[PDB]
């Protein structure tokens, strides 16, 4: 089995360390059993979006198992909302960079 | 490690509002059913599966509740850490393959007040930090408890009253999952002040989805959680 | 030399350049509270001991007792402020100012 | 080395709805504008202290620390004021409306060419308003030249590595100049930089406003005159 070391931020947010992409790309994901996908923040992101501002960004021309898609995608969560675009990729779990 | 190839994702190119700002992760990594992915896209734990990844089809989450622990929380892949809980896993059936959708026979407040009295249907859920049920549901156990409303939903308790308290069992699959007051009550330090929050929250979820209670990181903190995917399950065990 | 008073300096505490409260004293003998020396506003008020339940902020502040005051006098009337942020209502009383705390 | 203000008329608040004072760390204000604005139009603490003839000259100043390390913060002085918080020579503004320490404010001229405020406006001297502010519209020209952008409740942020190339921003009080450098006008948060600079529409008979809150005052040591109706400013030191 592969354990993936969670970091605690006061007792309300639960998130560890994951890769996107050939070298892989670490970004903190929540694991989120309440909701069925997954999402980190692009680097062809608004410059609107503050929150990319501080916040580790994918970028798609660094990879090499890279794919294409460009579906438009809205996720609606109680909390908040984002929109963005499809993708595939290598998901590395822990980073393993 | 475990390399998930060919994984469909989104690149969030709008985030707004301020949630996000404020947030210390980067992103969700969903591991809900398939039912609930947005545009169909089969989840990293669906792929992990087909693609034979792991021996066993299941996935565990202990919570540190200190939370100045050291690690202050372990997601294991293909498996269960048995260094982190006590005694042997009970399961329950999921209903509804969405969520992890269990059926919760009761809510009860050792003071007196029973709620969820004719059963309802709860999920366990690992983005949500505290317990959430129906708002007049909710209302009724802070008014139980002499916690008083703050704002969105959210009850404050006066520090001084939280030894008092009375504990709040969960029944799920028969067996009783009891919390005491310091298990569902948040001692929230800022600007050199201390508040006790309340680990229960009132939000309606609204049909077909909702009514639905959330077993939130309150819950997964004093109890150690495993997700069968290949019995449909979810096992609960004391966490250690 | 022998001078006269002078004037009077309240030292001032501030968190991150985003609030500067001082010291100050009500009663008799002076009961500490910080209050923001506001030159936007022309009224004093502190958070009363006899504060409903509801009102959260009250828990974490210190209140006033006007039963551990001597130079306490009784108005009664009701009072609403409103703040470019925010909001309060209370009660009118009258007692000894002191600055600072003194006590 | 302290005052009594005897006989003094103040609320006991029972009932303080939402965040703002649980956030607070503070337990209350002490207001000190013209009693014009006050609830139940009470005398006021330095009206009353006026009145009990407790000072020989009826001023107040602030001087605010623009660093929270800094011991003191900031200091309050009572019937005069500090040198040893203050550059130079204070130059007074006459107060226009004794209800805010009101001033009339000639021009916000931004470094880079733009000119808010251009026919002249009204502000007021607000020490309880760490932030400036400013006319909705007003403001938002002010961030497009500064390259900010929005967030919430009329606030703006900027990107830090562009806080070194902003440009300065003067307000000029009384026939004076009054400069803020980007380091003046911009607060570090969390690693994010605010800008000092807030849209709000105050209504009228009061607005339009603008508020030279603590960004201001924490570079401009103020002088709060009561006998002669005026605000005096200096370089803080
Ligand atoms: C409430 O306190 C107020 C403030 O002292 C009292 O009314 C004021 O009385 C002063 C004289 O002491 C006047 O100059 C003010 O103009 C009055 N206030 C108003 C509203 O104009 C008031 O009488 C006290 N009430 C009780 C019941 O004692
Ligand atoms: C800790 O930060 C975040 C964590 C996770 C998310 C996604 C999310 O909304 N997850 C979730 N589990 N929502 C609760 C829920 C409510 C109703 C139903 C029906 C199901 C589930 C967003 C976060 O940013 C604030
Ligand atoms: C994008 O991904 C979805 C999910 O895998 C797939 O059904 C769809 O065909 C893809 N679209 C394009 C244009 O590649």
């Amino acid at each position: 089995p592969i354990p993936e070391v969670l970091k605690n931020y006061m007792d309300a947010q639960y998130y560890g360390e994951i890769g996107i992409g050939t070298p892989p790309q670490c970004f903190t994901v929540v694991f989120d059993t309440g909701s069925s996908n997954l999402w980190v923040p692009s680097i062809h992101c608004k410059l609107l979006d503050i929150a990319c501002w501080i916040h580790h960004k994918y970028n798609s021309d660094k990879s090499s198992t890279y794919v294409k898609n460009g579906t438009s995608f809205d996720i609606h969560y109680g909390s908040g909302s984002l929109s963005g675009y499809l993708s595939q990729d290598t998901v590395s779990v822990p980073c393993q960079s | 490690g475990v390399k998930v190839e060919r994984q469909v994702f989104g690149e969030a190119t709008k985030q707004p509002g301020i949630t996000f700002i404020a947030a210390k992760f980067d992103g969700i990594l969903g591991m809900a059913y398939p039912r609930i992915s947005v545009n169909n896209v089969l989840p990293v734990f669906d792929n992990l599966m087909q693609q034979k990844l792991v021996d066993q089809n299941i996935f565990s989450f202990y919570l540190s509740r200190d939370p100045d622990a050291q690690p202050g929380g372990e997601l294991m892949l293909g498996g269960t850490d048995s260094k982190y809980y006590k005694g042997s896993l009970s399961y329950l059936n999921v209903t509804r393959k969405a969520y992890w959708q269990v059926h919760l026979d009761q809510v009860e407040v050792a003071s007196g007040l029973t709620l969820c009295k004719e059963g309802c249907e709860a999920i366990v859920d690992t983005g949500t930090s505290l317990m959430v049920g129906p708002v007049d549901e909710v209302r009724e156990l802070q008014k139980a408890i002499g916690a008083v409303p703050l704002i969105q939903g959210e009850y404050m308790i006066p520090c001084e009253k939280v030894s008092t308290l009375p504990a709040i069992t969960l029944k799920l699959g028969g067996k009783g999952y009891k919390l005491s007051p310091e298990d569902y009550t948040l001692k929230v330090s800022q600007a050199g002040k201390t508040l006790c929050l309340s680990g229960f929250m009132g939000m309606d979820i609204p049909p077909p989805s909702g009514p639905l209670w959330i077993l939130g990181d309150v819950f997964i903190g004093r109890y150690y959680t495993v997700f069968d995917r290949d019995n449909n399950r979810v096992g609960f065990a004391e966490a250690a």
